[PDB]
């Protein structure tokens, strides 16, 4: 008689045939993945076809159903995410267009390529050289080049394109009830309907202000220091007040400063930790490795593990007659199918990786009970950020000396913890900024507040005045430099990993408080403890079903995001840099810049 | 537990379940339906919007979670009614 129990045996019949239908999508997609042909190719094009096809005929057949006359929470949520039709709303012929440039732009961006001005017949692409060019040599010279030709051959090709990209995908928001594109990015994290616990679309843009706001001193201070190390490297490029060239960051875009730790590392000389030499000693291989991870997951008294993922996961690189792709992914192929890959080598980078795609499993395993709408995380920042606190917690030496692959003789000092959080601080401090301001100037784009004809000007003049990262030669509006990243040019949200790196560590505070640690947050160990685990999987059994409120608060107690554990990480560092900073500038001048003098 | 002979790879669809009566059953009662239900009010032909047929899959595989895992089931029952027995236990003893 009623809509609501129509729809129920709706999502009855959609859940059973998705689970086969999704389950083989993603073997075709696992048996190409690692197993690169060409047949393996059109098998994963006809799965996903059927399963893209499949997606729009029950989008279609269920769009009759208004969600005014819904009740029960649990029926709400799977029919509003299956609703959303995306583009299908867009007619059919903008819809194509829309498609179209996106591959353009995986194209262009998978295949760009800069020349040398000396050699034409010698070019290099950006991940297979350019990364290389800006990530170990120390030329000024050679990485101006590789940044200015790098950009100006991507940038150019993408403006206008980005800028169609730009004008549809709004188009598309306000035919989906939403002001802009910026507005539909963030209804991930809107709720509804749930006293307590409701969650506006602005209180995101709040929020994220409030918290960069908190966290800016910190930031300052860290910029004031490998401001002051480049000076002592780089005495004629960067002015003692001036902001910081953009090709001196360590990568591409100066997302990360991880390889700037040589700059501002504060004793070239203490030692540092690393267990390959005792991997290679006791003859280490993957197998071990992960049944090490197997066992500290089992310290805290999580689920332990299955068959089908030890009998069928390649943990080793298929030799040389079979070539994989093994970037550091968890698959959950559905009904159970756990499965892992990546190119293990023996080395601590990939024990530490081991441990965030365990996580991710983990993760994956815990909510294999929920429908087949909801097998998700909470928000979509929960997932990599409980990866990446296990690979934390893996990481103290207190585990490594436990293990028995850090001799018990190791004399922990202040100056290690000290170098130990500044590798942190490079990792984390450097990449929030750029974050926040890249997805915030999307926003803007998306808001179309910025007129086309100032978007790079505005975008500088944020970079000067907040990241303190100043061009060093001029650009006009013909570029489109933020497409010259992976995340902006191929249609992926950027705020995720400052949400991801605040609930790391909120999670980590709660765990280290519940486990009762007596020492500094960075020694803190979450193994021995079976309520941290039950405290875990309190939150790792509700997937999504519930607001990612209640899920945050089942774990820490707060219904909102909070900068409290990061300072209170960040702390001893915080006090040491500041007690440098007494002799250096704070802060940084807009004016200045490399190419104007 | 069963998991080495009624278990396969790329599921196994052959054990069916109900869900859909149109009341309670009765103890020890077998009821092999065809027909297809109605939900209130609808003089329904066929499986109509409301009105679905009643049988559903074992979807199986043997990567599947304990609590999940499809588990063999026999009963057994007795009956301690007055009448000739025909079945009892053994029993044997010493030598003479
Ligand atoms: C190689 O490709 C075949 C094709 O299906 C697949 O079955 C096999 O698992 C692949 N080998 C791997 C993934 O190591
Ligand atoms: C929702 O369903 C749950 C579980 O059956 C039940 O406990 C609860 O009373 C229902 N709530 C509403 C609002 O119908
Ligand atoms: C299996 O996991 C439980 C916690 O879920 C734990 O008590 C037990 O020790 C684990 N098994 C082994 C062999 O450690
Ligand atoms: C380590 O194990 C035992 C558990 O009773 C105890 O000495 C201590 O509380 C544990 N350590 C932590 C951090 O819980
Ligand atoms: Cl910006």
């Amino acid at each position: 008689s009623t809509i609501e129990e129509q729809a129920k045996t709706f999502l009855d019949k959609f859940n059973h045939e998705a689970e086969d239908l999704f389950y083989q999508s993603s073997l075709a997609s696992w048996n190409y993945n690692t197993n690169i042909t060409e047949e393996n190719v059109q098998n994963m094009n006809n799965a996903g076809d059927k399963w893209s096809a499949f997606l729009k005929e029950q989008s279609t057949l269920a769009q009759m159903y208004p969600l005014q006359e819904i009740q029960n929470l649990t029926v709400k949520l799977q029919l509003q995410a299956l609703q959303q039709n995306g583009s299908s709303v867009l007619s059919e012929d903008k819809s194509k267009r829309l498609n179209t440039i996106l591959n353009t732009m995986s194209t262009i961006y998978s295949t760009g390529k800069v020349c040398n001005p000396d050699n034409p017949q010698e070019c290099l692409l950006l991940e297979p050289g350019l990364n290389e060019i800006m990530a170990n040599s120390l030329d000024y010279n050679e990485r101006l080049w590789a940044w200015e030709s790098w950009r100006s051959e991507v940038g150019k090709q993408l403006r206008p394109l980005y800028e169609e990209y730009v004008v549809l995908k709004n188009e598309m928001a306000r035919a989906n009830h939403y002001e802009d594109y910026g507005d539909y990015w963030r209804g991930d994290y809107e709720v509804n309907g749930v006293d307590g616990y409701d969650y506006s679309r602005g209180q995101l843009i709040e929020d994220v202000e409030h918290t960069f706001e908190e966290i800016k001193p910190l930031y300052e201070h860290l910029h004031a220091y490998v401001r002051a190390k480049l000076m002592n490297a780089y005495p004629s490029y960067i002015s003692p007040i001036g902001c910081l060239p953009a090709h001196l960051l360590g990568d591409m875009w100066g997302r990360f400063w991880t390889n700037l730790y040589s700059l501002t590392v504060p004793f070239g000389q203490k030692p540092n930790i690393d267990v390959t030499d005792a991997m290679v000693d006791q003859a280490w291989d993957a197998q071990r490795i992960f049944k090490e991870a197997e066992k500290f997951f089992v310290s805290v008294g999580l689920p332990n593990m299955t068959q089908g993922f030890w009998e069928n996961s390649m943990l080793t690189d298929p030799g040389n007659v079979q070539k994989a792709v093994c970037h550091p992914t968890a698959w959950d192929l559905g009904k159970g199918d756990f499965r892992i890959l990546m190119c293990t080598k023996v080395t601590m980078d990939d024990f530490l990786t081991a441990h965030h795609e365990m996580g991710h499993i983990q993760y994956d395993m815990a909510y294999a009970a929920q429908p087949f709408l909801l097998r998700n995380g909470a928000n979509e920042g929960f997932h990599e950020a409980v990866g990446e606190i296990m690979s934390l917690s893996a990481a103290t030496p207190k585990h490594l000396k436990s293990i028995g692959l850090l001799s018990p003789d190791f004399q922990e000092d202040n100056e290690t913890e000290i170098n130990f959080l500044l590798k942190q601080a490079l990792t984390i401090v450097g990449t929030l900024p750029f974050t926040y301001m890249l997805e915030k100037w999307r926003w803007m784009v998306f808001k179309g507040e910025i007129p086309k004809d100032q978007w790079m000007k505005k975008w500088w003049e944020m970079k000067r005045e907040i990241v303190g990262v100043v061009e060093p030669v001029p650009h006009d509006e013909t570029y489109c430099d933020p497409a010259s990243l992976f995340h902006v040019s191929n249609d992926y949200s950027f705020i995720r990993y400052y949400t991801r790196t605040l609930y790391q560590f909120q999670f980590q505070e709660a765990l280290c408080q519940a486990a009762k640690h007596e020492g500094p947050l960075h020694k803190c160990d979450i193994s021995n403890s079976t309520e941290a685990g039950q405290k875990l999987f309190n939150m790792l059994r509700l997937g999504k079903s519930e607001p990612w409120t209640l899920a945050l608060e089942n774990v820490v107690g707060a219904k909102n995001m909070n900068v409290r554990p990061l300072l209170n990480y960040f702390e001893p560092l915080f006090t040491w840099l500041k007690d440098q900073n007494k002799n250096s500038f704070v802060g940084w001048s807009t004016d200045w810049s490399p190419y104007a003098d | 537990n069963s998991n080495k002979l009624d278990s396969k790879h790329s599921g196994n669809y052959d054990y069916w379940y109900r869900l859909f009566r149109k009341s309670k059953l009765k103890p020890f009662e077998r009821d092999i339906s065809t027909e297809i239900y109605q939900a209130g009010n609808k003089p329904c032909k066929g499986k109509g919007p409301n009105c679905y047929f009643p049988l559903q899959s074992y979807g199986f595989r043997p990567t599947y979670g304990v609590g999940h895992q499809p588990y063999r089931v026999v009963v057994l029952s007795f009956e301690l009614l007055h009448a000739p027995a025909t079945v009892c236990g053994p029993k044997k003893s010493t030598n003479l």
